[PDB]
């Protein structure tokens, strides 16, 4: 009755209008701004604009300003270090409040190191690309929910942190699980994630391999192969994962990897 | 010249599962003979452990223990559901 | 509408006279309550189900209409979710899976 | 004339079993070889037939047990064929004397 | 406390745990499927265990109940209690 | 410091423990393992010592059983080192699950 | 209920031979056995003599189940001193 009612103003980023989701417990002085203008650059937030240009007169930082693990052709790839870096941590948890409901600020949110990603121009970094874990072992749970910027969704930016996700759990060998509840795009958007890597995973035998093997190079076991079997339309295979069998099927969005799909990362990172 | 039977109630639920199929005898003799023995090993291990529980009459928690310690974990989850369900139905047992 | 109780006092489809009768047939002790017993009637109906449901998988299989015995020895052995519940699984007549191994064929 | 490889007739002889679930032992000659070996122990036993039939399927499932199991021992040694050592690791591992 | 760790690398026992039976030399890769079969058993057998322990609906666990389950899995190690 | 040919050291060493019976793995070892693995699957629950100290006599039985057969499916093979392809045919030879 | 076989399994190892002694944790292997095929052979008595449907279990049954899980040399001169007793019960009124 208290903890989720939409209670700010708005989002106004630069020139840009996106407006909310949720609540977060605000101080109401961001209400009582009828702006959000976040940074284009390190992402801070006060009560006035014609201080929007102090930074601008002083920016010597204008990216999230810890370990930046990787950048393809296409994106940066990041963590914050956030024991002491609980001030980047700060406008971390403060947009993720604004944007993610199930956990909480009852307990304070350092523990683990958060995953960051961004890209840079010439001009610099913005964030396209964001989530966090815990350390080990909670519930599974390698396939951690999204950020993103609002304006650059539904083209494979979830895509490809899933993939990112993928190899470091594959250089960690570590067996997970989405969230448990429900994501708003999240559940769709992950039938298309084991759904591509499904394509993935029965073109490039042509034989049938034992089953958790298939549960092996996904990392996804006996919980999610199952409605890998049924959930892709009907695909009857003599349940059982001492082996199933695959089978020719459509293979038409097979037939088409060419479009939003043309792209990945090769597994070239640095470990925990 | 007189035998109790199980394939009456049994091909009344397979065409209830399954609206339109036939059976045949020997099919008939297997699955009956299959019921018969699934409920012989939970009724020994029943027995056995509303034994050794030192307690003294037989009960539906003892034996929703004993349904979940005979078959394995998708008709445990299953036959739970319908063990909670059906003793949800019977126990609601009113006028209406 | 009507004065009697039915005997699906649940609403389930196996008769509770002969379950009341089996229960007092294993019949250790003395004193063994037949009125709470209809929650063994719901899992030989759950497996009822979950060997015809099977049959109703492997029945567009062989084009049939009257269920038989090899049909049940390949749902028998449907899955290792009730290879287990009949672990010697051998009914009469039934025959086995299809099974080449990957062994011996070598494109000889 | 048609020829085709001394050796191959595996996988047609493999549909050939596998479609049909027959019994496959011939039968008298099955019941006379159970009523010899029952013969001397105690007298004047019958069979009902159904329990031939029931004892014929007991002996076909025990072999097809075993022999599924040579199979598969057999080429767990790089091996093609069945023999005695193959047949003698399964009455190693079955457990029942 | 309670927080999860990893006894799944138990300890390398079995280059003498295989020392209990006629193992001749070893040449190893065994350790994982080693630590495979023997995690599948002891959850085979823990299951149970606490299966009687919800029916015997006290939190701890016993020997005389342990050896009930471990009858009824087949698996009957005999004789302790 | 004089040591000659290994190998026939492995067999003294095989009757060197065969002859004993002590308890062959480690106790806390065990206890740790077997706390974190019932801890998961249900909640929160107490052992007792005798209990967990018959639950290892389990695990060490039937471990050494499947490794004395998967010996035995080795030397199958004319060889004698030990690899993964006689152990899953012994967990195969003995009942899958 | 506390009770045990231990003490009779004392006096059984004192009418061996006398002269060993009846270790301290080994009699508890020997409960567990005497009480294990004690209650599998109640199992199999129990429904072996139910499958004729006949409401006691005495004599010909005993004999049956007491042959029909043991295997073959202790079981026939085990049935022969099993004979003996019960005739030796009723060797007197």
């Amino acid at each position: 009755e208290v903890a989720r009612v939409r209670n700010l103003n708005r989002i106004i980023m630069g020139k840009y209008e996106i407006e909310p989701w949720y609540f977060s417990p605000y101080p109401i002085e961001l209400t009582d701004e009828d702006f959000i203008y976040i940074d284009d650059f390190t992402l801070q937030y006060f009560g006035s604009k014609k201080q929007y240009e102090r930074y601008r007169k002083k920016c010597t930082l204008r990216h999230p300003p810890g370990n930046e693990i990787y950048r393809d052709d296409y994106v940066s790839f990041f963590e914050i270090d956030g024991r002491k870096q609980r001030t980047w941590c700060r406008n971390l948890c403060l947009l993720s409040k604004l944007f993610l409901d199930h956990k909480t600020l009852y307990y304070d949110v350092d523990p683990f190191l958060f995953y960051c990603m961004t890209r840079r121009d010439e001009l610099g970094h913005h964030l396209v690309g964001y989530f966090s874990k815990e350390k080990e072992s909670a519930d599974g749970y390698n396939v951690a929910c999204i950020l993103t910027l609002p304006q650059y969704q539904r083209m494979g930016y979830g895509k490809l942190l899933i993939e990112f996700s993928y190899e470091l759990s594959k250089k960690e060998n570590k067996v997970g699980s989405p969230e448990k509840p429900l994501s708003d795009l999240g559940l769709l958007s992950y039938r298309a994630y084991w759904s591509d890597t499904l394509i993935t995973l029965l073109v490039e035998h042509q034989k049938e391999i034992t089953i958790d093997e298939i549960s092996s190079m996904t990392s996804m076991t006996t919980t999610d192969i199952l409605h890998t079997a049924k959930t892709l339309n009907i695909l009857r295979y003599y349940k059982g994962q001492h082996i199933i069998f695959l089978n020719e099927d459509i293979l038409d969005r097979y037939n088409r990897l060419k479009a939003k799909k043309r792209r990945t990362i090769d597994p070239n990172r640095l470990i925990w | 010249a007189r035998k109790e039977t199980y394939s009456s109630y049994i091909y009344k639920v397979l065409k209830q599962t399954h609206p339109d199929t036939g059976i045949s005898q020997k099919s008939m003799s297997i699955l009956n003979s299959f019921v018969n023995d699934i409920f012989e090993r939970i009724a020994t291990e029943a027995s056995k452990l509303a034994a050794y529980n030192k307690k003294s009459t037989i009960s539906a928690r003892e034996i929703q223990t004993a349904v979940r310690l005979i078959l394995p974990g998708e008709l445990a989850k299953h036959a739970v559901s319908e063990g909670t369900r059906a003793v949800t139905k019977y126990s609601s047992s009113t006028q209406a | 509408l009507r004065s009697q109780s039915s005997s699906a006092r649940a609403g389930l489809q196996f008769p509770v006279g002969r379950i009341k009768r089996y229960l007092k047939r294993h019949a250790t002790g003395r004193t063994r309550v037949g009125s709470k017993a209809a929650i063994y009637l719901t899992a030989v109906l759950e497996y009822l189900t979950a060997e015809v449901l099977e049959l109703a998988g492997n029945a567009a299989k062989d084009l049939k209409v009257k269920r038989i015995t090899p049909r049940h020895l390949q749902l028998a052995i449907r899955g290792d979710d009730e290879l287990d519940s009949l672990i010697r699984a051998t009914i009469a007549s039934g025959g086995v899976l299809p099974h080449i191994n990957k062994a011996l064929l070598l494109k000889v | 004339p048609h020829r085709y490889k001394p050796g191959t007739v595996a996988l047609r002889e493999i549909r050939r079993f596998q479609k049909s679930t027959e019994l496959l032992i011939r039968k008298l000659p099955f019941q006379r070889l159970v009523r010899e070996i029952a013969q001397d122990f105690k007298t004047d036993l019958r069979f009902q037939s159904s329990a031939i039939g029931a004892l014929q399927e007991s002996v076909e499932a025990y072999l097809v047990s075993l022999f599924e199991d040579t199979n598969l021992a057999a080429i767990h040694a790089k091996r093609v064929t069945i023999q005695k050592k193959d047949i003698k690791l399964a009455r190693r591992l079955r457990g029942e004397r | 406390i309670l927080r999860d760790n990893i006894q799944g690398i138990t300890k390398p026992a079995i280059r003498r745990l295989a020392r209990r039976g006629g193992v001749k030399r070893i040449s190893g890769l065994i350790y994982e499927e080693v630590r495979a079969v023997l995690k599948s058993f002891l959850e085979s057998v823990i299951r149970d265990s606490v299966t009687y322990t919800e029916h015997a609906k006290r939190k701890t666990v016993t020997s005389l109940d342990v050896v009930y389950a471990l009858k009824r899995q087949g698996r009957t190690l005999y004789g302790f209690g």
